[PDB]
C-alpha cells in the first residue's frame, strides 16, 4: 500500500519552550496578546491540512 | 341457420389473429422482464434491486477540536 513519509530528526529540531506549566499559564494572556499571528496561522494550517508533516515550519 | 345465428369465416380468421398477436406479444414481455430481472439483480445498476446506503447528508463538516479529525 506504499510507504509512509516521515521528516528526517534533523527537520524536527528546534529550540525549545523549557518553562513549566505554571510559567506558561501566568504568561498566557500576555502571549496570546503578543504571539497571536504566527500561532493563528499554525493553527489555520494545522486544521487545513489535516497533515502534521505539512506546517513544520 | 347461417343467416340468421353465425358469421363469415373472416370474422373469426381475424380475431383469432389479434388474439394470436395480443398472446405473443405478452409472452415476448414476459421473457424479456425475466431477463431484465436477472441482470438488474445482478449488477444492481438499474431502478430495481436498489438497496439502501448511509445518507451522507448526516456527515458533520465542521472542526473537530483536532486538526486531523
Ligand atoms: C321451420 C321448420 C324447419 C326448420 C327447423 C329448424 C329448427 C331450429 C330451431 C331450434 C333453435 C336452435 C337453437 C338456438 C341456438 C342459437 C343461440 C345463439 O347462438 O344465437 C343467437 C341468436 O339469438 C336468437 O334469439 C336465439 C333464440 C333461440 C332460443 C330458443 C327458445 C325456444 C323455447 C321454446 C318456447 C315455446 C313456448 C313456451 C311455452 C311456455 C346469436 O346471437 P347474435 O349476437 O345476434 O349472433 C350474431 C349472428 N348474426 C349476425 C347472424 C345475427
Amino acid at each position: 500500500p506504499g510507504i509512509v513519509e516521515l521528516p528526517t530528526l534533523e527537520d524536527l529540531k528546534v529550540q525549545e519552550v523549557k518553562v513549566s506549566s505554571s510559567v506558561l499559564k501566568a504568561a498566557a494572556h500576555h502571549y496570546g496578546a503578543q504571539c497571536d499571528k504566527p500561532n493563528k496561522e499554525f493553527m489555520l494550517c494545522r486544521w487545513e491540512e489535516k497533515d502534521p508533516r505539512r506546517c513544520l515550519e | 341457420i347461417a343467416r340468421t345465428f353465425y358469421d363469415g369465416p373472416e370474422k373469426n380468421y381475424e380475431k383469432t389473429m389479434a388474439i394470436l398477436q395480443i398472446e405473443a406479444e405478452k409472452a415476448e414481455l414476459r421473457l424479456k422482464e425475466l431477463e431484465v430481472r436477472r441482470l438488474m439483480r445482478a449488477r444492481g445498476d438499474g431502478p430495481w434491486y436498489q438497496y439502501p446506503t448511509i445518507d451522507k447528508a448526516l456527515i458533520d463538516h465542521s472542526p473537530k477540536t483536532t486538526p486531523d479529525n
